[PDB]
């Protein structure tokens, strides 16, 4: 008829409602089958550090939250055996070349690190990409070590007197995740019983 | 014939190499080939759903209000779309991201649905929508293996985590032991691939122009 | 305001002279100078027109005029 | 056909230009080819020899005059290219930078005078940006015939192949040591004490580009330029003037932050930019405002993405910025004509 | 006054000193002269005389139609054999409407009309004396001198500024021209500021002329407001645009004549032309020469009769001694290339120039490289450049934004140029361009307007004719 | 502060050589200077006035209701509707206008830039001010890259380039080279 | 629900707005783009007689004369429409290409660079 300006309203609130009634019903549909995504991309990154094995509870169920004096608040995720703390997961963030970096740390109840993944980075690609599990294994490096067997003189690159390599021409993010794992494993230190066990 | 159409609408007109429009996915996701034959495909989806809903709905459009109304009929479906790449293809809606979301403002979709979709059939408008689709998916995927070999080496990479392990036969590579040019991947490298396959495209339209004569 | 043309085939002349209105063709054409250019003119003998028209030497001739001397 | 005048010219050529402007680098980079040795050498030559067989290669394709590789514009770009190198660079480098320069920055263009971006410090971006590591690694000091230097075939291995450096012969130059020392939470003040020195640091003894170490020979070359009435003095002018002037203002304001005026001037290729490849007549303004604009754009770009950027030196990336901006500058600020007002209404009198 | 200082200009090599030193020449009668009707701008002039009349020296062969051109007159005593076709002085090289006058040889003057003190009568008079002699300013322009000063005598002139600065590389005809006759010149100076009711003259010449100087100051000494003035040795000063802006400091406004800034510029010949009709009656016949060159044997300065042929001017110079590479009509700067030597010699004519190989660059255009020394150089203050790009690629409408209206066709561009570019002959071809142009709508302007008025004049003449036929048959 | 907001907006996340959003009439276009600014302008204003709705839509309509995912649509619906208006009612208004804003106006009515814009602003979740002029600083940048883009094109157009590059190609390499060129200021704020 | 009836009341408030804005007051392509010899005639000695046909069809005032053995003769207004060409019996118009003359020249382009 294309007429009366009612013509207008009339077909736009009719296509609204047809295609609001058919996106809600779409949600309804997937919406469980994306958090259930989302949860399992979720537990995959916390699988590249975290053995299958150590772990019996969930560790996305029982998140502490933890003050501390320098870090702020954290995000530990324990890993229960039986009852017992075996490892803690959590993250760190320090400042980089690029901005802010951003990794995981999946420390053990004895203070042996089980594994450092970088989770973000802007570092220059071909320069300090390294960093990343995917390219290098220089972030394997940090797997057996721990506040007893590495005093507080080797927590640094080679550049500033420690043990740890730095990548050819490029030392300040090395430097940066060097000095968030060692924050890391002396925040673990400060706070006890609930994070050492 | 129906069929002229869907031939005509690969390489005499084709969307992102003649009528300059659907620019920002060409540009924005094609690092690589995998990246590019998936946004390939959900755009033809896209096309040829909306194109069949506008010409079916082609006698009720309101001259004046056509195009908030068309928008519409697209911007549903585009959701419901993202709705279920997201859900069921995460691996692939996590790499396109931003631009799975934007097929509304998609220039091809929007410039197909009102100019051919208005005054013609459903077939011949199903049609005309694959074509496109598949010309603008033909575009990406060359621009996308172009890019990927030029900053890897490696032609259609992790396409099995991406487009479902049966396609793990197109893994293939090019250049073995290669580093790379890492220029290519940056959004430089996207301009000057694109302008070296116009200048391509009009040598060899010359050249098949002067074959024919 | 007039002009004054020679429909000499070898060599087609217009010249553009102003006169005093009331003016008469003989005199129009005497201020214009065509007899200098051309000494083979004779007024006597030749056709003197006004836009085609065959007219007389003392016709009065209004503004925007166009006397011709033809064969 | 009828020939059409004037009938009288006073014998210039873009040969001579070229020539004299090769002439003029000529002296810094001799001091720059002795201080690094062979391996620099070897660079150069490859550069300035790839840049002149692609020129050719490509006149070849395009149907250009052969003429056109006789007038040094290519040799000219090659030649700031391989002087705005790391010394010991391997030969690759050279070559793409050569490549990507003339080629998509110059000849794709239509060749000389068409392109509307500098072709040198587009290939010196690209090649920085791809290959971040090749382009960050700076040899220091082995003078050639010093005992100490690699020898000739050494040099070779050095530049083609890939033999490693060994250690000791790489360090940290001035201003990425200065952010870094910086970045270890250490005052602008005592990083300059202890590690860097006004005196040497001009005459050209410290590590840094090809040619880029000396600003005393560069200066030299840039007044003689400037006489040679070849370029205008208002880009170098304007350039040097706002840079120490805005780090002069940096110091005074907060000198345990920031370094200024002499350590920004006697430090990356910044007098070289200003004379040498700043003035570059086909990428900047024909007006004498409009050159001041470009100059004191150029100058706050620099000392901006030197201080507070992310990288260590801006010059190229300024020099692109200004590229891009110079056609607005041009048909913005045309000089007055005779007898007309600014805005070229005719004058009343 | 004080010199102020004109922007851009080049310093071309003179080689004004090997043909300013022997005396002001005299040519043998050739047998035959060819005097086109157009010899100056504006109209062309129609002759008067028929084939095989006998004309005396100083006889009005042809008359002007309107008010802006110029009589020609015959330079001797002869007999007239054609009025039809001639050769031109043009780089075409095609023919024009003139005259061949057979020299008698015997050299008559014609009775001559003199005057009676011309500082007694008012300067309408002496403005009509000087039409009726031919005077057509010979500084290159050719325009007519009595339309000038009767322009002039309308506004209010506070200078009479005379064009003595010769500019052009190998010309010295002004320079002999001041050097021998400095005060006839200093007396049309006197006249035209009667005639043109004025404060002061001020004769400039340029200062790598000391001997023109010297006499000047020699001869005008007694007379007051007079005054002699040495304007630098730059290529594009002779310009009455720059010259103007040299002496009185300001600029002439574009699209505007000189007598807005109340100064008139007129050439050292042309005053002294005007001293000769004004003061002994005899109209412009001959002028004054510049054979120069490294082909021709001895450089000179020559006094021609108007309509001699080239070839008689180069043979009275000893002869060409080699291989004459291009044969100029003027300066070398604003010279046209010659077809042939039988060209006649125009009243605007101010040079032959016979230049060999070593004196003619050579040029391998190359594409311009943005060095914005045509800017530098440029006295108008544009940019050739643009104006170059916007003509080449045709768009003409956009060339005169950036300065084709001002453009003078001086020649410093060119000069300047390190890719050898023609900048002067694309700004002739996008000029030519506009003309035709201009002309082809005045035509259509003047097609319609014309079929308008007959077709209106026509249709109004049938319906009266109509109504009076109509009122005729009723009272039948 | 907000200064530095603005010109990391501008300059270091250009909306289109670091986004890719608004491309085909920026291409499209930008092969003369004036219809470059009239469409800059016009952008701008668009963006700006689409972000401020949407940010009120989402953050008055969409979440208290609880619908999420429906955002899309009812951005892009609204957006589309006012365009309109603003055509219109420049259409009649000042007839004057409608030869610098109101001409262009119907280029931008589906940009992907109008719509980038909001969506990149809601993952940030920007307050009303914020959403406002993130919206005018990617219609800042859109506008300064076009007019740049302009006059370089419109140098080009009367430059010796090879006949097999005249035109798109040669604008998409010189758009490529600029991209290169504006990567420098990466990291400044 | 509650949100439908929110989508169609925004969908009624754009549609109304919009029809009662055109009341008062395609392809992005074909946007974009809105966005963005003579002859003279000739007149012989032989073949006019004064017929004056020529000068009776011709609308611009070229040819000039009448009456009988005059020898009508056009100028420089005509611009070779043909009105005279089939208006003289005897054919006596001979439209010709125009001539180039000295004041119809003009400097040649330069060749190339
Ligand atoms: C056209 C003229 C433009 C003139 C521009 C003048 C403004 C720029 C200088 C003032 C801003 C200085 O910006 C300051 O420096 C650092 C880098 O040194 C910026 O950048 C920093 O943060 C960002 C974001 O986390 C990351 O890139 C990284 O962590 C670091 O580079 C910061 O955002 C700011 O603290
Ligand atoms: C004016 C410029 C002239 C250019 C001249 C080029 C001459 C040299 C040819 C290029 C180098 C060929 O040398 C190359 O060496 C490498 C390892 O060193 C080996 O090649 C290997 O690595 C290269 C690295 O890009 C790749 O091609 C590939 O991964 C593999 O083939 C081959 O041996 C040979 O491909
Ligand atoms: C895998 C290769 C893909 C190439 C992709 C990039 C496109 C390059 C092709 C177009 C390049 C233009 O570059 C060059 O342009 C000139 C225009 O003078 C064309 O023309 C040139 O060569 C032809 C012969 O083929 C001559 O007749 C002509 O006179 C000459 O100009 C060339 O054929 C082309 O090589
Ligand atoms: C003009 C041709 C092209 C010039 C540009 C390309 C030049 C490239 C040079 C290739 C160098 C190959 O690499 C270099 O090869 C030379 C032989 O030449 C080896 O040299 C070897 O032979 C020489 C004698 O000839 C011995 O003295 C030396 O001790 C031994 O090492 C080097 O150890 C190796 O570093
Ligand atoms: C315009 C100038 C062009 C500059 C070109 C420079 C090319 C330099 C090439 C050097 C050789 C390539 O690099 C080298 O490759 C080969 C393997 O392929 C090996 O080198 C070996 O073979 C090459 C030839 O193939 C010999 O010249 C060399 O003396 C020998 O050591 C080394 O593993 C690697 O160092
Ligand atoms: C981005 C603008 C410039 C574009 C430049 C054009 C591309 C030039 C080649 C880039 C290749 C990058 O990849 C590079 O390949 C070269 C071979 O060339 C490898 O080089 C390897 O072989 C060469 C010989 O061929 C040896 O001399 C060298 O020691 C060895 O490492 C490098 O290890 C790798 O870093
Ligand atoms: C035609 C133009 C002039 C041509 C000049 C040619 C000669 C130039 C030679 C200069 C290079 C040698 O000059 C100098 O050598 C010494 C070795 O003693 C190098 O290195 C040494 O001196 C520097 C100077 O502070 C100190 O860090 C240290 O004592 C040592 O490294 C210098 O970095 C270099 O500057
Ligand atoms: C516009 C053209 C260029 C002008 C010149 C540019 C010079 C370089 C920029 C200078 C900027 C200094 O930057 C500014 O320094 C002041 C110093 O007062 C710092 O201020 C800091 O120190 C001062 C004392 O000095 C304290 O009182 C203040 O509380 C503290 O914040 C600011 O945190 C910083 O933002
Ligand atoms: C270049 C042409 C333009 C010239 C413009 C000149 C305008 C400014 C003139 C006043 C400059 C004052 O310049 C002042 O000089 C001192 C030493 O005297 C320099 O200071 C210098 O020595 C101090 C220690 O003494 C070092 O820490 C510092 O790094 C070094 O630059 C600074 O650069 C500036 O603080
Ligand atoms: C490029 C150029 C060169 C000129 N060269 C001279 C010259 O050499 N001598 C001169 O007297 N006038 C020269 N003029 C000025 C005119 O030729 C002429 O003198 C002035 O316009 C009026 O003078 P007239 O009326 O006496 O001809 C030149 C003008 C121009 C534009
Ligand atoms: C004074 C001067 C400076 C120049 N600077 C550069 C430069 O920085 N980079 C370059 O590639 N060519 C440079 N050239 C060479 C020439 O300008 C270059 O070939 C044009 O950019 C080619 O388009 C320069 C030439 C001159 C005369
Ligand atoms: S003089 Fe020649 S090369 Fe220099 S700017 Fe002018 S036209 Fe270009
Ligand atoms: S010819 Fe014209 S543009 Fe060239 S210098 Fe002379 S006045 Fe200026
Ligand atoms: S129509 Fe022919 S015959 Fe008659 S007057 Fe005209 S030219 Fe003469
Ligand atoms: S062709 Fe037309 S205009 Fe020309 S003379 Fe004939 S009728 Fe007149
Ligand atoms: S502007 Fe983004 S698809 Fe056209």
């Amino acid at each position: 008829w294309r007429p009366m300006v009612a013509y207008q309203g009339l077909s736009l609130g009719l296509v609204c409602a047809v295609v609001a009634l058919l996106l809600l019903t779409g949600n309804i549909m997937t919406h469980g089958t994306i958090a259930e995504q989302q949860m399992q991309d979720r537990l995959a990154t916390l699988r590249e550090v975290l053995p299958q094995s150590l772990y019996d509870n969930n560790p996305l169920a029982d998140s502490f939250k933890v003050q501390d004096a320098e870090l702020g608040e954290v995000e530990v995720l324990p890993a229960r055996l039986q009852g017992k703390l075996t490892a803690v997961v959590f993250q760190g963030r320090n400042i980089g070349y690029g901005g802010p970096i951003e990794q995981m740390m999946s420390v053990d109840a004895q203070g042996k690190i089980l594994g450092v993944r970088v989770l973000t980075h802007k570092e220059t690609p071909g320069l300090a990409d390294k960093i990343e599990a995917s390219r290098s294994d220089w972030i394997k490096v940090f797997d057996g070590l721990s506040l007893e067997n590495t005093a507080l003189d080797k927590w640094k690159v080679k550049k500033d007197g420690g043990q740890f390599d730095q990548f050819a021409g490029a030392t300040i993010t090395p430097r940066a995740v060097v000095k968030t794992v060692l924050q890391g494993l002396q925040f673990q230190a400060r706070h006890a019983e609930q994070l050492k066990a | 014939v129906p069929w002229q159409y869907f031939t005509s609408a690969l390489w005499q007109y084709n969307v992102a190499l003649v009528q300059m429009l659907a620019l920002c996915p060409t540009l924005a996701v094609t690092t690589t080939a995998t990246n590019g034959l998936g946004m390939g495909l959900a755009t033809t989806l896209v096309l040829v759903m909306t194109n069949a809903l506008i010409s079916s709905m082609r006698h009720t459009i309101s001259p004046e209000v056509r195009n908030p109304v068309m928008i519409g009929v697209i911007a549903g479906v585009v959701t419901l779309t993202d709705m279920a790449m997201n859900a069921w293809m995460h691996e692939l809606y996590k790499v396109l991201g931003l631009f799975i979301a934007l097929i509304v403002t998609n220039c091809a979709v929007l410039g197909r649905a009102e100019s051919f979709c208005l005054r013609n059939p459903v077939i011949p408008s199903i049609l005309d929508g694959a074509g496109m689709g598949a010309g603008f998916t033909a575009v990406l995927v060359v621009i996308g293996g172009i890019r990927e070999i030029l900053g890897s080496g490696t032609l259609f990479s992790q396409a099995s985590s991406l487009l479902g392990s049966h396609f793990k036969w197109m893994e293939i590579t090019v250049i073995p032991d290669f580093q790379g040019i890492l220029l290519a991947i940056l959004p430089p490298g996207a301009f000057i691939v694109l302008g070296f396959l116009l200048a391509a495209k009009r040598v060899i339209d010359r050249k098949r122009a002067e074959r024919r004569q | 305001r007039v002009s004054v043309v020679y429909a000499d085939p070898a060599k087609p002349l217009q010249l553009s002279c102003k006169v005093e209105d009331g003016c008469s063709v003989e005199q129009a054409i005497q201020q214009s100078g065509v007899l200098r250019c051309c000494p083979d003119i004779d007024l006597k003998k030749q056709k003197v027109g006004v836009f085609g028209k065959f007219v007389k030497l003392d016709s009065p001739l209004k503004d925007g005029d166009r006397i011709e001397i033809y064969q | 056909s009828v020939a059409a005048g004037p009938f009288a010219h006073d014998r210039s050529s873009v040969n001579r230009i070229m020539l004299d402007v090769c002439l003029a680098l000529t002296p810094a980079t001799l001091f720059g080819l002795v201080m690094f040795g062979w391996p620099a050498i070897n660079l150069w030559l490859v550069t300035c020899v790839s840049a002149l067989a692609i020129e050719a290669a490509c006149l070849r394709l395009l149907g250009q005059p052969m003429r056109r590789l006789l007038d040094g514009s290519a040799l000219l770009t090659g030649w700031l290219l391989a002087i705005s190198l790391p010394p010991w660079a391997p030969w690759w480098i050279g070559v793409g930078g050569s490549l990507f320069a003339i080629g998509i920055g110059k000849q794709l263009y239509g060749g000389i005078g068409q392109n509307p971006f500098n072709p040198a410090m587009l290939a010196r971006v690209a090649l920085l940006i791809a290959f971040p590591l090749q382009m960050t690694t700076w040899a220091l000091p082995h003078p050639l015939f010093s005992s100490s230097a690699p020898g000739f075939f050494d040099s070779l291995a050095i530049t083609f192949a890939g033999a490693p450096l060994a250690d000791g012969m790489t360090g940290a130059t001035a201003l990425g040591n200065l952010k870094t020392e910086l970045t270890l939470n250490r005052t602008a003040q005592e990083i300059l004490e202890g590690g860097f020195s006004t005196i040497s640091a001009l005459f050209g003894s410290t590590p840094g580009s090809l040619g880029e170490t000396s600003e005393l020979l560069l200066l030299v070359g840039g007044v003689w330029l400037v006489l040679r009435r070849i370029i205008h003095w208002e880009i170098p002018v304007a350039i040097l003037a706002s840079v120490f002037v805005m780090a002069t203002l940096a110091y005074l304001i907060n000198p345990e932050r920031y370094a200024g005026g002499l350590y920004q001037l006697t430090s990356g290729g910044l007098i070289l930019c200003a004379f040498f490849i700043a003035t570059d007549p086909v990428t900047s303004p024909i007006s004498r405002v409009g050159r001041l604009i470009f100059g004191v754009g150029c100058g706050v770009l620099i000392y901006v993405i030197r201080t507070w950027g992310s990288f260590p030196e801006a010059a190229a990336f300024a020099v692109l910025f200004m590229n891009a901006l110079t056609p607005l500058i041009d048909r913005y600020w045309r000089p007055r004509a005779y007898g007309r007002n600014v805005r070229g209404k005719p004058l009343v009198a | 006054f004080n010199l102020s200082s004109i922007r851009g200009g080049v310093h071309p090599a003179a080689h004004k000193d090997l043909s300013a030193a022997l005396p002001i020449g005299s040519l043998p009668l050739p047998p035959r002269l060819y005097l086109p009707l157009r010899q100056h701008a504006g109209a062309e002039a129609l002759p008067m005389v028929a084939v095989g009349d006998k004309v005396l020296k100083g006889q009005l062969l042809a008359f002007p139609p309107t008010e802006v051109s110029a009589p020609v007159h015959a330079p001797t005593s002869g007999r007239i054999v054609a009025i039809g076709p001639v050769p031109a002085p043009h780089p075409s090289g095609l023919t024009t409407t003139g005259i061949v006058l057979e020299s008698d040889g015997e050299d008559r003057w014609i009775d001559l009309d003199v005057s009676t003190d011309p500082f007694a009568e008012d300067p309408l008079v002496l403005a009509d004396r000087v039409a009726k002699a031919g005077i057509v300013g010979l500084g290159g322009a050719i325009f007519p001198a009595a339309v000038k000063l009767k322009q002039g005598t309308r506004h209010e002139i506070k200078t009479v500024l005379v064009n003595g600065s010769e500019c052009e590389p190998y010309l010295t005809c002004d320079d002999r021209i001041m050097r021998e006759r400095a005060e006839a010149i200093v007396d049309g100076a006197r006249l035209i500021q009667h005639i043109l009711r004025a404060y002061s003259v001020v004769i400039a010449i340029e200062d790598n002329k000391p001997e023109a100087l010297a006499a000047m100051r020699a001869a005008a000494e007694h007379f007051g407001a007079i005054e002699v003035m040495a304007v630098p040795a730059l290529y594009p000063m002779g310009s009455a645009k720059q010259l103007i802006q040299a002496v009185t400091g300001r600029e002439v406004p574009a699209g505007g004549r000189s007598t807005d800034v109340g100064v008139l510029v007129h050439n050292a010949g042309t005053v002294y032309a005007i001293q000769q009709a004004l003061r002994f009656g005899r109209p412009l016949i001959s002028r004054v020469v510049t054979v120069s060159g490294a082909c021709v044997k001895t450089p000179q300065n020559l006094d021609v009769l108007i309509g001699t042929p080239v070839q008689a001017l180069i043979d009275a110079c000893g002869g060409l001694s080699g291989d004459p590479q291009q044969l100029l009509l003027g300066g070398p700067m604003m010279g046209a290339v010659l077809p042939s030597t039988e060209v006649p010699v125009i009243k605007g004519a101010t040079g032959l120039l016979a230049l060999a190989r070593h004196e003619l660059p050579n040029k391998d255009p190359a594409p311009c490289i943005r060095c914005a020394s045509c800017v530098d150089a440029c006295p108008m203050g544009l940019t050739p450049l643009d104006m170059a790009l916007y003509a080449r690629a045709d768009d003409y409408d956009g060339a005169s934004e950036y300065g084709l209206r001002d453009c003078i066709l001086c020649g410093c561009c060119s000069y300047v140029c390190p890719s050898h570019i023609p900048l002067v002959h694309y700004f002739q071809y996008a000029k030519g361009q506009q003309d035709e142009r201009r002309s082809a709508a005045r035509k259509s302007d003047y097609i319609k307007r014309q079929t308008e008025v007959r077709a209106a004049r026509l249709a109004e003449e049938e319906a009266a004719k109509a109504a009076a036929k109509a009122a005729k048959e009723a009272a039948k | 502060e907000y200064v530095l907001f603005l010109l990391g907006t501008v300059l270091v996340h250009n909306v289109v050589l670091v986004g890719f959003l608004g491309l085909c009439p920026f291409m499209g276009v930008s092969s003369k200077l004036d219809p470059s600014i009239g469409l800059a302008v016009a952008t701008t204003l668009v963006m700006g006035l689409g972000g401020a709705s949407s940010w009120l839509l989402e953050h008055y309509v969409l979440l208290p209701l609880g619908i999420g995912f429906i955002r899309i649509l009812a951005y892009i619906v609204v957006i589309a509707g006012m365009v309109q208006l603003i055509e219109m009612i420049i259409r009649k208004a000042s007839p004057s206008l409608y030869r610098s804003l109101g001409i262009y106006l119907p280029l931008i009515t589906t940009n992907c830039a109008v719509l980038g814009v909001p969506l990149l602003s809601v993952r940030e979740g920007h307050d009303l001010t914020m959403a406002v002029l993130f919206g005018l600083g990617s219609g800042l940048g859109f506008s300064l890259i076009m007019i740049i883009f302009a006059g370089l094109r419109e140098r080009l157009a009367l430059a010796n380039v090879p006949a097999a590059f005249s035109g798109p190609p040669i604008a998409f390499v010189t758009a490529g080279l600029l991209a290169l060129a504006f990567m420098g200021f990466g990291g400044l704020i | 629900i509650e949100a439908t009836l929110a989508l169609t009341v925004m969908g009624v408030l754009l549609g109304c707005g919009l029809g009662l804005a055109a009341r008062k007051f395609g392809g992005v392509g074909l946007a974009e783009k809105l966005a963005a010899a003579p002859m003279l005639a000739r007149v012989e000695a032989s073949q006019c007689i004064g017929c004056t046909r020529c000068y009776r069809a011709c609308p611009t005032d070229a040819i000039v004369g009448a009456s009988g053995q005059v020898h009508v003769v056009l100028e420089d207004a005509c611009t070779g429409c043909g009105k005279c060409r089939d208006a003289c019996p005897e054919d006596c118009v001979l439209l010709i290409p125009q001539e180039q003359t000295l004041d119809t020249w003009r400097w040649d382009k330069p060749a190339a660079a």
